[PDB]
């Protein structure tokens, strides 16, 4: 009888929609999509942004990022991939993760928790290398679970927490620069040779806090290239921007004229050009929802610190420049601020920065997205964002903190039969 | 990083959804057996 | 608003004529998932797409659980080889499951 | 009541398509000519189940 | 060491190759669907020895 | 007399270049023998050259 | 494989190597202290 070998190139629909939700400054994924060696795909996704209901009305902007991912299998499985492909069929069938047994574990890989409490390995470890190469801060440790079971609540069901806009609190030197390096000497003698070469270990050392702590970036400086995978890290396709807006409703009852009520809705497009896929793998897309970091107890530095030396307040060029990083503590920026809690700035930062100002009249105040208190805990703690911060701005719903709804235009030009190929013998 | 570095805000009113899928047609993919509506 | 138009029609007998209607919405489940994510243990022939191995082989019989949270696995239906890699899914979060407003399949 | 736009689960193949079909053969030996006509006789019935019902 | 020149003897087919392939039958039987299948394992194996190490 | 020329080459990563250098003859021996002078008795599948069969 | 693929006999006699190093020069490489011929 008749045995097909090959296939003709055509494009399939791959088209479908989109009911999310989340909360405010952690990474969820929006979509997912298996992609074969040789492929060709082209997304365009057209929606709308909405907010919870805010209580009285719109004052301050949100800023919604959208990033598109491509994980290669190969990165995934390693050694047990290739083998497997070598192998053809009668392979070995690939592994598995566990998960915890509910409905909402395991959305932060936008998929519903299957009755047998287990996921394919790829789409749990290809979360895992998006953030660990791109979201969280390049001196923070890495996240090793191996089992989406290992995770809290507000991990599983949301996904991880990501890192504030820059700011002069939220963006400190790593916390492991020094302030100051020995050298050898003798007792009444010195070697002003040996002098010269420490200089020279300091320069490398101080590269590789404040620039190089990543591989990828180290052979940059040489001036050389990394392919990701050498790395093996994922390929950004596309990433998308913009800031979200809306009205106001007015109150007409006894009680309520005289009160507004806030509506953020927005259109936004996300659109991917066509790309080359050379292997097997997975596209991902993931969303992130932020506030700009304002907080009610912020003081400038000068104002906040004593008494006022040459040093502080001259801007003299020779000193700035020749000067080592200084270290203050959180009692020097904010009102309630721990003075146990340290970080470190570079020398005249207070001349290039300005912190917003909120009046002492907003203290406490219903609406307007703040920091109602100074962050507690260690640098990891205060850097990443709490979305419990933001629980007396928008009123109780099912819906969370944010959601949309999207309609996913996507195309991909593969080589496979027909479904009338599939069902017929001859 | 890579490359995309772009932007997505639209002005006007979000539409409601209109139809599942749908950007591009290929080929068939069901067969009941004749014509359904 | 709407308008159907019908043009000039010859009626050759007796007869009669009918005019009907039909509201529909589209089938969207807030427990559907997608198939490679909801069976077990990927094959050769699960995930490889070769073109040799779909046009020659017989449909797949599957169940209702490898494609529903809550599918019952004595309902079974047949498909075609690959069809997972010709169809896509709509998404629900899991936050939407039992809201009024909003036309789902809830089981 | 109606039949729901195709998808997946809406729109299966037909409940009584095959997925196997023997033929009859002898202990030790086949006839060749006869497996070819047994093929022309599942090309006719798949037609009348998937397209002409 | 490295390899000859292409020849008839320095170049012979990988000492793997097959030849012959047997399928599970009936006793008076046969599948002639699964028998279609048979066909398509085979072309892939001898891809994966000809071509493809 | 011979010339290796290798043009221009962007190194991305730390490394070593190599150059090999192998020396090899035709492969002729004193023995052999055609297929069909060797084989005993000639059937119709060695000498008709069937398309259908082969 | 990648991207070679190229010829290289030419015709002539083999003239002797004449001198090690040089086809483009850089800068110094050794100082001993004045010239030495």
């Amino acid at each position: 009888s008749n045995v097909q070998t090959g296939a003709e190139r055509m494009p399939h629909d791959l088209s479908h929609l989109g009911f999310l939700a989340g909360q405010i400054g952690r990474l969820i994924t929006i979509s997912t999509t298996p992609v074969i060696a040789g492929d060709s795909f082209e997304m365009d996704a057209v929606g709308a942004l909405r907010l919870s209901p805010l209580r009285r009305g719109l004052a301050i902007d949100s800023t919604v990022d959208i990033f598109t991912f491509y994980v290669p299998h190969r990165h995934v499985y390693g050694e047990q991939w290739i083998k497997f492909m070598k192998d053809g069929v009668n392979a070995a069938p690939l592994p598995t993760v566990n998960t915890t047994g509910y409905i909402d574990h395991a959305a932060f890989l936008g998929t519903i928790n299957p009755d047998t409490n287990k996921i394919p390995k790829h789409l749990f470890q290809g979360y895992l290398n998006i953030y660990n190469n791109y979201f969280k801060a390049p001196w923070m440790p890495d996240r090793t679970e191996a089992n989406p079971n290992q995770l809290n609540e507000d991990d599983a069901r949301y996904g991880f927490r990501c890192c504030h806009l820059k700011n002069i609190w939220t963006a400190p030197l790593p916390p492991e620069t020094e302030l100051s390096r020995q050298m050898t000497t003798s007792t009444t003698s010195i070697d002003i040779m040996g002098l010269q070469a420490a200089y020279a270990n300091l320069h490398t050392d101080q590269e590789r806090d404040y620039f190089m702590q990543r591989y990828r970036d180290v052979i940059s400086s040489f001036g050389g290239k990394t392919s990701y995978d050498a790395d093996n890290r994922p390929l950004l396709v596309m990433r998308s921007n913009f800031w979200a807006s809306g009205y106001d409703v007015d109150g007409t009852d006894q009680t309520s004229l005289g009160q507004f009520s806030g509506r953020v809705q927005q259109t936004y497009k996300h659109s991917v050009p066509r790309f080359f896929v050379p292997e097997h793998g997975t596209m991902f897309t993931l969303a992130l929802v932020r506030f700009p970091p304002t907080a009610t107890k912020e003081i400038q530095y000068l104002n906040a610190k004593g008494a006022l030396t040459y040093t502080d307040i001259a801007g003299d060029p020779a000193l700035y420049g020749n000067l080592p990083p200084r270290e203050i503590s959180m009692k020097d920026v904010f009102r309630s601020g721990d003075a146990s809690k340290k970080f470190k700035i570079a020398e005249g930062q207070w001349y290039r920065y300005a912190p917003s100002y909120v009046s002492p009249a907003y203290h406490l105040l219903e609406g307007f997205p703040f920091i109602q208190e100074p962050p507690s805990g260690d640098l990891q703690e205060r850097v990443l964002i709490r979305h419990h911060d933001y629980d007396q701005c928008f009123q109780s719903v099912q819906l969370l903190q944010w959601n949309s709804q999207v309609k996913f235009n996507v195309t991909v030009y593969r080589n496979l039969p027909t479904t009338r190929d599939s069902i017929m013998t001859s | 990083s890579k490359g995309k570095k772009r932007s997505g805000a639209r002005p006007g009113r979000p539409q409601p959804l209109r139809g599942t899928k749908g950007k591009r047609k290929g080929a068939r993919l069901w067969y009941v057996g004749g014509q359904q509506f």
